[PDB]
RNA sequence: GUGGGAGAGGGUGGUGGAAUUCCCGGAGUAGCGGUGAAAUGCGCAGAUACCGGGAGGAACGCCGAUGGCGAAGGCAGCCACCUGGUCCACCCGUGACGCUGAGGCGCGAAAGCGUGGGGAGCAAACCGGAUUAGAUACCCGGGUAGUCCACGCCCUAAACGAUGCGCGCUAGGUCUCUGGGUCUCCUGGGGGCCGAAGCUAACGCGUUAAGCGCGCCGCCUGGGGAGUACGGCCGCAAGGC
């Protein structure tokens, strides 16, 4: 149910349509490389739908990755 | 005629001359394809997210321009042949929509 | 004969069967065992226990070079995978890191009847 | 597109009067701005349907206009057409 | 008209990463694969697993949903250009210009047809291996068309809300998408659930009507024979009406 913590809560001021903000977006992907479900992220509707395209733009500069190995399992 | 930003990643190998090279074919290409240019960020060598070119960084360049939009994809077309450029992409400027305000 | 010492220690698990590969730090093979190396032949090479054998059969080959230290790297899911990480984990090496890498793809390819749906 | 400049520009060539923004003739001369530019798009791109949807469309509306405007008073029925070259 | 909003609506060009297969190199050994169990198959010309490089075809994981768009069919990586529909505020303009719609015309999932390309994976047919009493199957190993592309055909469907379109009237509660506002809340468009009155043979529907009304179209008239025969129109054919 995602009580552990909520990732816009946990961010202050940030443009949602910034694609080469990497220290930000990097909070809302996993520990694999996919993007945050709305129960982590705490966004909205509209606010998903933006931040999901500027992650995809980020990804193909190469900021953010597409996928990660996963550790410790 | 609307307003843009071009995103160039090119190799971060290159010493002083052959990037002064590329950004001055840069600067040259946007006066062929008439980039009105606005004002410009240079962000440098940069740690990947992967390895582009299977370089695990690259040199990072940003464009807020003006220019004709019936020769948009041309321009990109042309700073594409670079082989010192590994990444173009060219997006519509727009107004910061902001979260948590 | 080459001393590595350390490397990494690849486990391919699957329903049908479970297959340890030993590598040195930069991937390249040292020995390597499975369901089939030890006298399983049939469905019995998918096994817990097939798994447990053949991971301890790849690192007693592995101790022959003198490794010590591996990281192992999980791919596939299958019956044995947990228990050849459990058969590793105390085989006399060390486990330095466990990493799952198993390959999704992003909808690539269409997949056989079998795994339609 | 359309810019807001040709918008303004038409419109006043067609306005009845300073001010007019939705005569009959502003109307029909929007929509045959329109449908001259939906057609020079259609000589290219004629896999796009969708888009030709919004022309039939477009091309009925005006005929009802001019079907309108025929009824009732022909004299700026035809001046109307004589300005945008219509009917062939 | 003005000024703003939202969207996998459409076309074209470009482009990104994951995976499969194949080719090359490296390292390495006796198997891999597959099943209920097996076998065929593949492997000593060195496979499987593992690292590096390379080619190509297709499809876009997470986001993603009870979400959105579209007239329907249908639409999902990203960027740009061209282009359709819609929603809100403002009360600005036209002055009943409206609704429906036989015929017509355009669109129309898949499969299928013609030419030419392409062909990675999947796979009718087909070739094997199993199973079975048999097994023209379900299961396993292969594999052609096809699936993909351009262009031209075909025109069907459980083409489904099994519910034609438009407009007015008739308690609410709640979830959600997207606007506006004096932003506890008020107000508009869309998608859900429960339900007033009411309706229904019942199931259920119930401001997204299957309620109460008006307008126009399409259609039904017991089952089989039969979507057959004949005629006509269409089609390269399959076949469609
Ligand atoms: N249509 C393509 C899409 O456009 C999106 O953006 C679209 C919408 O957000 C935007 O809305 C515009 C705007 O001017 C404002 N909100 C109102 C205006 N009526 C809209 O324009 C609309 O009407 C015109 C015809 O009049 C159409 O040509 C156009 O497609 C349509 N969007 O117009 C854009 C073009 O349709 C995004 N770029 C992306 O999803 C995608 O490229
Ligand atoms: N390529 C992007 C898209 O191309 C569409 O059509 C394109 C493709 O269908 C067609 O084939 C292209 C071409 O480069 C060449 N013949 C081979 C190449 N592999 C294809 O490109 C694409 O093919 C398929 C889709 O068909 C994609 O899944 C794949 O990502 C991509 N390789 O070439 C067309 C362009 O020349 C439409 N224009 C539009 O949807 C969009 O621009
Ligand atoms: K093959
Ligand atoms: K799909
Ligand atoms: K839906
Ligand atoms: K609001
Ligand atoms: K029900
Ligand atoms: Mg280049
Ligand atoms: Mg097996
Ligand atoms: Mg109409
Ligand atoms: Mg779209
Ligand atoms: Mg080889
Ligand atoms: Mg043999
Ligand atoms: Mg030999
Ligand atoms: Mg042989
Ligand atoms: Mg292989
Ligand atoms: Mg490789
Ligand atoms: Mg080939
Ligand atoms: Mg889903
Ligand atoms: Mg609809
Ligand atoms: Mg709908
Ligand atoms: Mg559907
Ligand atoms: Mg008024
Ligand atoms: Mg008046
Ligand atoms: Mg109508
Ligand atoms: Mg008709
Ligand atoms: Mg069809
Ligand atoms: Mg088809
Ligand atoms: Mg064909
Ligand atoms: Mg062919
Ligand atoms: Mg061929
Ligand atoms: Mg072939
Ligand atoms: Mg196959
Ligand atoms: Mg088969
Ligand atoms: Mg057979
Ligand atoms: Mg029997
Ligand atoms: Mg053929
Ligand atoms: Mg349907
Ligand atoms: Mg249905
Ligand atoms: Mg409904
Ligand atoms: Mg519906
Ligand atoms: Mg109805
Ligand atoms: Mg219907
Ligand atoms: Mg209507
Ligand atoms: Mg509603
Ligand atoms: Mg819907
Ligand atoms: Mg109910
Ligand atoms: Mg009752
Ligand atoms: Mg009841
Ligand atoms: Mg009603
Ligand atoms: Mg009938
Ligand atoms: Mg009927
Ligand atoms: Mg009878
Ligand atoms: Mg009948
Ligand atoms: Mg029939
Ligand atoms: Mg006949
Ligand atoms: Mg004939
Ligand atoms: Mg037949
Ligand atoms: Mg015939």
């Amino acid at each position: 149910p995602s009580r552990k913590a909520k990732v816009k809560a946990t961010l202050g001021e940030f443009d949602l349509r910034d694609y080469r903000n990497v220290e930000v977006l990097k909070r809302f992907l996993s520990e694999t490389g996919k993007i945050l479900p709305r129960r982590r992220t705490g966004l909205s509707a509209k606010e998903q739908r933006i931040l999901a395209k500027t992650i995809k733009r980020a990804r193909i500069l190469g900021l953010l990755p597409f996928t990660e190995k996963l550790v410790r399992k | 005629m609307r307003r843009y930003e071009v995103n160039i990643v090119l190799n971060p190998n290159l010493d002083q001359s052959q990037l002064a090279l590329e950004k001055e074919i840069i600067q040259r290409a946007l006066e062929n394809y008439g980039a009105r240019v606005e004002k410009v960020e240079e962000l440098g060598l940069r740690r990947l997210a992967y390895p582009i070119a299977k370089d695990p960084q690259g040199y990072f360049l940003w464009y807020q321009v003006e220019m004709p939009e019936d020769r948009v994809n041309d321009l990109a077309r042309e700073l594409r042949i670079r082989d010192n450029v590994r990444r173009v992409m060219v997006v519509k400027s727009q107004e910061p929509f902001l979260a948590n305000a | 004969k080459r001393q590595v010492a350390s490397g990494r220690a690849y486990i391919h698990a699957s329903y049908n069967n479970t297959i340890v590969t030993i590598t040195d730090p930069d991937g390249n093979p040292i020995t390597w065992s499975s369901g089939g190396v030890i006298g399983y032949k049939g469905s019995r090479k998918g096994t817990p226990y097939a798994a447990q054998l053949a991971a301890l059969d790849a690192a007693k080959k592995a101790m022959a070079y003198g490794m010590q230290s591996v990281d192992v790297i999980v791919r596939g899911t299958g019956a044995g995978r947990e228990q050849a990480i459990r058969a590793l984990q105390a085989s006399g090496l060390q486990v330095k890191s466990i990493v799952d890498d198993t390959p999704v793809p992003h909808n690539g390819c269409r997949p056989k009847k079998k795994f339609r749906k | 597109p359309i810019t807001k400049e040709e918008k303004q520009k038409v419109i006043q060539e067609f306005a009845r009067f300073p001010g007019d923004t939705g005569s009959t003739e502003v109307q029909v001369a929007l929509l045959t701005l329109r449908i001259n530019r939906l057609s020079e798009h259609l000589k290219v791109h004629k896999k796009d349907h969708h888009s030709h949807r919004g022309l039939l469309m477009m091309v009925g509306q005006r005929r009802r206009l001019l079907r309108y405007l025929q009824r009732e008073d022909p004299e700026r029925y035809r001046a109307l057409i004589e300005k945008l070259g219509i009917r062939g």
